[PDB]
């Protein structure tokens, strides 16, 4: 229909395209490669093609699809692993036993002749269904409870719906019919990618993310649905913590998606997850990998599909989150999607406002994260789904003045720090408390309040006390180890106990791989508690001697007790929640009546 | 007393401000080049290239 | 006014390529002409015209560009520049970027038609700023005070609460002279106009203006990010024409709350990009001077009409820096800077305001023998010096020890404790007369001797000196 | 099959600039064709078209444009992209830059011919490294440690060994063994080395009796700079041909990965492209991925490529571009001192830089001790604790070391002097090491020891 006419890397112009429109899927080549319209000039055109464009011929054929870019966001793609394209890797496998990713396929996105068991809902013959109505819900598999829901602008009375059974994604199971036409729907439903799945109405979150890591959920926390920032600069390994957070979040779905991530890493990803299980109420053994889906494309992938890729994997996001369930997605290595832009625009010779980063550069990142939040979805019953937005955006030469960081750490709601200082001393979170910051506090105040008000309380005195160990820190290297005021000694004292054990966690042993929630307060109260036993030894010791000027003595007499609240860590969680409270219920109170004899002694 | 205090007065300017004063000269440096010049020779050349 | 023309409709789009348009053969086009763009799916977008040049016509789209095609868009001329329905009626109303109204009600009803950008007032027909407002914060009100049709930039970066101190502003606004301030006309009518600002933030303005009680007086402009750039550029202007409707031709004081000048920014750099001119400072247009002038220069008293426009435009600092242009430029053209700093946000003082590099250049005319004590500014200059030279003081005793701080240093540092304490620090809603306030401003300065108080004259001393 | 066709010949270049050569009026052009151009005088080069334009197609030479007439040189196109023969003859035996024999021998006899730049391993195929290699090195095995499929290289500025570290690895590199057929084909890359180094490398591999496994690709700075850039392809071409396909272990290495980056940034700044950091192109991220990403253990076959590539900070600063990149992509590092090398140390590895992020795997219970893990992280933690005492000691004095931290400095000290340090040719064992390790982290008192839990270390049993 049309034909190639300049190709340039990434970027080819075809002549005679003179329908086209903006964004419109179209086939290039006699291999059929995907591209998208971005510039169109006179009877020619642009297109970004996804696909690898080595190899082409002037006059190659260029056929028009006349679709947006389109996802089958049907039921069956929860833990499968799909390309920026959304091809599915393993049937693409299967079918051509050559391990090498084909150039030309046109594997469907998902099978045609997979059974599920569909179980119609409560609805009846002439019923009135709107869009985004759950009129029935299938089980994919254990855990999933996929519910299939009518394709938004779709209205009509039920003329017919299918019995209960397994069907094929071919056969009809609502006829809908809204003006006289009787429209037949089946569970196949494609999205264009660029315009976001419509909700309700948007509204504020107030259920905190429970990543399990101590540093994450009490210093910097994010509430569900709510968007994050990990720099990450070389070294850092952000990918344990994405894995981590994948791994024992309280979402109800993990989106996983690497953009430039290393083939390796999702090696790892779905050769660890499946044998992992996550502990339900019921408590039967099920695998996370059910509960995840993988976008990535490694970075042998061409670099055009970085953006087809991360929008993948937002629709298919926001399509779990129009099902009710709190879905958490991310975004591996996004200064690949910003380099993907700069290579893109690069070849258009659109002028580099930045550092060679297009000047649309914060406008579609911006979007990109504000597809993110907690919405009120729409049709019946009353749904309320999220989407957990946690991006990665690594510096090149780790300075967070680059601006991808700039922009991100601009529209970003919640950001946590790395730092190449803590990496290098194999702290492992390597979680930097300054530079970290958290917008939710105000938000998640009502939640702490209701859990235990004390919360706030020691964390703003953790805040404190770590800033007056910085400040301490820099005094003592300008001036000396001489001259340490004992109350701060004992300042520094108990920082250097909360940097040991509350803000470093191992991420690799059973203990400390996940961190309850509860546990984390008892230990931050534990150490703020021994900080506020040893300011009021300090205000009154029989003597300022006593008071303050022997706290050496009072680490060597409760040497036992400061060992025991370091070592408060080192226990594992499996013991249960009872052990966990009744352990640290001993330790507190054994903490004080020692403090307190040993002030009561010789005061 | 005085000259444990100027020894480590002078030690502690000798390991700590120059030490990190020659990394922000080095960095400011390699910024103001690196990103100033570079980026406006190649928005100069773009606009050449507009209007060959 | 006898007969009219119905506008053109022309099927030409020769080119497509960002978030422009390029028509041809387009005969007697006009400049900043406004055109509404019907697309083959029908749906209807609305745009200008950025130049023109014989037949040809570079219109960029507001709504985006993700549907044009050759064979079926068709374009309209309406012939004439934006001119957005003002009245009365716009007041206790929230509407998108473009004008549109989003509070599920129906269109303005105009009163009138103003052209974006209005008419150049005659300098010689202004007037300075005759009274100013109490903020109710102890820092804006004790220094650098805010004066009706005064132009304070509060200057931020990512994570410090601007936002939030926006809305405490928006909560506190209120008159001050001799403590005497219905006042429907003296409602301060605050014009809000956000661009570029996070939907968790949009709430957040929406629930916070809902809650005030101001429902009837406040209006909300807003330019979501995910919303287009192009309707970015337009909002505040949109917001500065109905703010100077409802101040001049209707006799109100209004208050202009402009959010994110940065993000106003951005959109400009990505136009120009987009046309592909020459670039200035940090690849941004050359004439972002001239854009913020006209953004900044349409407020201040004027002579004729008893309204008044005072505009409180907060910006990001991008690098958490100056020299940027936008901070340049601002500070170039607005009379006063208002910091928020890091290092006090390090500490958690909810507040963050430095008052050492803040300073409004029409502070000594705005405060009065009405407005304030006769020893205000002698407040202001003691704060001043004494901070200065506690700073100095601190960096000195830093580098020599702490010991060696002789006692005048230990007082100064004392001072610098004491201030950063009590004097910055203000609740989420403290809301102080400014004469309480200079009243501990007299304990903070009585702390250090008379003789140390060399800056503020005998006379002012003996008045409030023991108190 | 469809019947075959004669490559066109044209002569209608149309201007030629920079290292670039322009044509025109070309019948049904191809991207990235290769071109053998022919000149008036009768030689000829190759070269790629970069891009295609109507009838327009713009040709980059290899061999430089010099001596270019726009009226009597001839272009031909062979319609294909860049193919490599590669062969499993190919082994013990060397290559130019572009791949033409310089072994005095006859060219290779193909066995199919393989595109390069070939298609990414499907990621759901791709597998996880799970076994440990013998480098022939100490502290590579016994800490920071590589697995038969991780990639990992090694940073070393100018002056330092690193050259010689790599000869020592390429002849003393083996399987664990704890199978010589399958064993370890080392293809050895040499993108832009001094000839005085290329004769090194010729002789250590000739007279070392390796060459019955191990096949060089030698690039001197003389060659075209482009021909640089294709070499750490083929390189890889014939790797994966060699292990995926022909099954073998290749254990691949490159030299002055820093001059393949030099080459990359003057061949984008003769097309005048977008500058990234320092100037060098934007889209490095991606060409430096293409080369890295590609060791590993496809599932369906049994073969494993790993990857040690060796850099060289420019400015002896990690926080180059290069360098950023690399750490970026390459899953970890392994350090060299110049500081140490200073000291006389012939192995100058810094520990504390030095880290494997697939070493959790590669230790196991096939291989290495309970403990090692444990001692690594002591080994590793301790030493930056004790350069901080060191510091301490520099800015207060000598007495300002305490009970604690005189024991941290003794510890850095004696680590810096016995562990580290090796032979020549020193195939120093895991358990003979790790136990003189344990040695120094009870340097350190046996309760002191924070991190590690103490009945790990009591698994081991010292003596």
């Amino acid at each position: 229909y049309g034909y190639v006419r300049k190709v340039s890397g990434p970027v080819v112009i075809a002549d005679g395209m003179n329908g086209a429109a903006m964004y419109e899927l179209v086939r290039v080549g006699h291999d059929n490669l995907i591209g998208e319209i971005i510039r169109l000039e006179g009877d020619s055109a642009t297109i970004q093609v996804y696909e690898e464009t080595a190899g082409l011929m002037v006059n190659d054929p260029v056929l028009r699809t006349h679709k947006p870019l389109s996802v089958e966001l049907g039921p069956g793609i929860l833990g499968n692993i799909f390309d920026g394209i959304q091809r599915p890797l393993k049937t693409i496998a299967i079918r051509s036993g050559d391990v090498y990713i084909p150039r030309g396929v046109s594997v469907p996105a998902l099978d045609k002749d997979t059974l599920w068991e569909f179980q119609p809902k409560k609805i009846g013959e002439g019923d009135l269904l709107t869009g985004g109505d759950l009129y029935a819900t299938v089980f994919e598999n254990s855990l999933m409870q996929h519910h299939v829901a009518l394709p938004p602008d779709a209205m009509g009375k039920v003329t017919y719906v299918a019995p209960a059974g397994q069907y094929s994604l071919k056969d009809t199971v609502l006829e809908l019919e809204f003006q006289g036409v009787k429209k037949s729907f089946t569970m196949l439903q494609a999205w264009p990618v660029r315009t976001p799945r419509p909700v309700s109405s948007k509204l504020a979150a107030d259920t905190p993310l429970l990543t399990g890591q101590r540093v994450l959920d009490a210093l910097f926390p994010s509430v569900l649905g709510g968007t994050c920032a990990i720099p990450g600069a070389f070294g850092c390994g952000k990918t344990v913590i994405s894995q981590a957070l994948s791994k024992y979040s309280n979402s109800d779905t993990v989106v996983y998606v690497g953009c430039g991530e290393r083939g390796n890493e999702m090696a790892e990803v779905l050769m660890d997850f499946p044998q992992l299980t996550m502990t339900l109420p019921d408590g039967r053994e099920e695998s996370v990998m059910k509960r995840t889906t993988l976008v990535a494309n490694t970075s042998n992938m061409p670099v055009a599909a970085r953006e087809a890729s991360i929008y993948t994997g937002i629709t298919i996001a926001e399509y779990f989150r129009d099902m009710g369930y709190n879905v958490s997605m991310m975004a591996d290595s996004t200064s690949r999607w910003a380099e993907a832009l700069r290579e893109i625009s690069g070849r258009l010779a659109e002028m580099p406002a930045d550092s060679g980063y297009p000047a649309y550069l914060a406008a579609r990142l911006a979007s990109f994260y504000e597809r993110a939040g907690k919405v009120k979805c729409l049709g019946g019953p009353e749904r309320t789904g999220s989407v957990t937005i946690v991006g990665a955006v690594s510096p090149p030469g780790g300075d967070f003045s680059d601006p991808v960081t700039s922009a991100t750490l601009s529209i970003v709601q919640v950001f946590w720090g790395l730092d190449k200082k803590l990496a290098q001393r194999k702290h492992f979170p390597s979680v930097n408390w300054l530079i970290s910051y958290s917008k939710y506090s105000t938000a998640l105040e009502s939640f702490y309040e209701q859990f235990d008000p004390d919360f706030i309380n020691i964390r703003t005195k953790a805040r404190e006390v770590l800033q007056r160990e910085d400040d301490l820190n820099e005094i003592v290297q300008l001036v000396g180890k001489d001259a340490l005021a004992e109350g701060d000694k004992i300042t520094l004292e108990t920082a250097k106990l909360l940097r040991e054990d509350y803000l470093a966690q191992n991420a690799f042993t059973p203990y400390d791989k996940f961190c309850p929630f509860y546990k984390s307060v008892w230990m931050m109260r534990n150490i703020i508690h021994f900080y506020n036993l040893a300011n009021q030894a300090v205000e009154k010791g029989a003597g300022m001697d006593g008071q303050k000027i022997t706290y050496t003595l009072i680490k060597h007499r409760l040497g036992d007790l400061f060992y025991r609240l370091v070592s408060q860590k080192f226990e594992d969680p499996a013991e249960g929640e009872p052990a966990l409270v009744a352990k640290f219920k001993k330790l507190h109170e054994d903490l004080t009546a020692g403090f307190r004899a040993l002030e009561d002694e010789t005061r | 007393l005085t000259l444990d205090e100027a020894i480590k007065t002078t030690n502690r300017r000798v390991n700590a401000l120059e030490n990190v004063v020659k990394p922000r000269l080095e960095n400011t440096i390699t910024y103001i080049k690196g990103e100033l010049d570079e980026l406006e020779r190649e928005d100069f050349f773009r606009l050449k290239k507009i209007q060959g | 006014e006898g007969t009219l023309e119905v506008a053109m409709e022309y099927r030409t789009v020769t080119g497509v390529a960002g978030p422009l348009v390029i028509l041809d053969k387009v005969k007697g086009p006009k400049y900043y002409e406004i055109v509404n763009i019907r697309l083959g799916d029908g749906t209807m977008r609305r745009g200008q015209v950025l130049e023109v040049d014989g037949e040809k016509a570079v219109v960029q789209v507001f709504e985006g560009t993700s549907g044009i095609d050759n064979k079926f868009t068709t374009v309209q001329f309406t012939g004439e520049v934006l001119k957005t329905p003002v009245s009365l009626d716009m007041l206790g109303r929230i509407f998108n970027g473009s004008g549109k109204p989003i509070d599920n009600g129906p269109p303005i009803l105009p009163e009138a038609y103003l052209d974006i950008s209005g008419s150049s007032i005659n300098p010689s027909e202004r007037t300075y700023p005759e009274e100013m407002i109490q903020t109710g914060i102890s820092t804006i009100d004790v220094m650098n005070s805010i004066a009706r049709g005064q132009k304070i930039p509060l200057f931020s970066a990512a994570g410090l609460p601007h936002n939030e101190i926006a809305a405490q502003i928006c909560r506190q606004a209120g008159l001050v002279k001799r403590l005497e301030k219905d006042g429907e006309e003296d409602n301060f009518a605050i014009v809000f106009a956000a661009m570029g600002v996070n939907m968790e933030t949009a709430q957040f303005f929406k629930r916070d203006f809902e809650e005030n009680g101001s429902m009837e007086r406040v209006t909300l402009f807003l330019n979501l990010a995910n919303d287009p750039t192009i309707e970015r550029i337009i909002t505040p202007r949109i917001a500065l024409t109905t703010a100077e409707y409802l101040a001049y031709e209707c006799g109100k004081h209004v208050l202009v709350i402009l959010t994110d000048m940065s993000s106003y920014a951005d959109a400009l750099r990505e136009v120009s990009a987009a046309r592909e001119e020459v670039p200035g400072r940090r690849g941004y247009p050359g004439y972002m001077y001239t854009d913020l002038a006209q953004i900044y220069e349409r407020a201040g008293r004027i002579e004729g009409r008893k309204g008044s426009i005072t505009q409180i435009p907060i910006l990001t600092m991008p690098n958490d820096d100056i020299t940027h242009p936008t901070p340049d430029l601002t500070g170039y053209i607005t009379e006063g800077q208002i910091y928020i700093d890091r290092q006090l946000q390090n500490r958690q003082i909810y507040p963050p305001i430095n008052v050492l590099p803040s300073l409004s250049r029409l502070m000594k005319s705005a405060i009065g023998e009405g407005m304030t004590r006769r020893d205000h500014s002698d407040v202001s200059n003691q704060l001043y010096a004494n901070y200065a030279i506690g700073k100095d003081v601190q960096a000195m005793k830093a580098v020599v020890g702490e010991e060696a701080l002789s006692s005048e240093d230990l007082l100064y540092l004392e001072f610098l404790d004491k201030f950063e304490r009590k004097f910055v620090a203000q609740g989420a809603y403290d809301s102080r007369n400014i004469f309480q306030s200079l009243d501990l401003a007299w304990t903070l300065l009585r702390i250090f001797p008379r003789e140390l108080l060399h800056r503020i004259p005998g006379k002012t001393l003996d008045q409030y000196y023991s108190r």
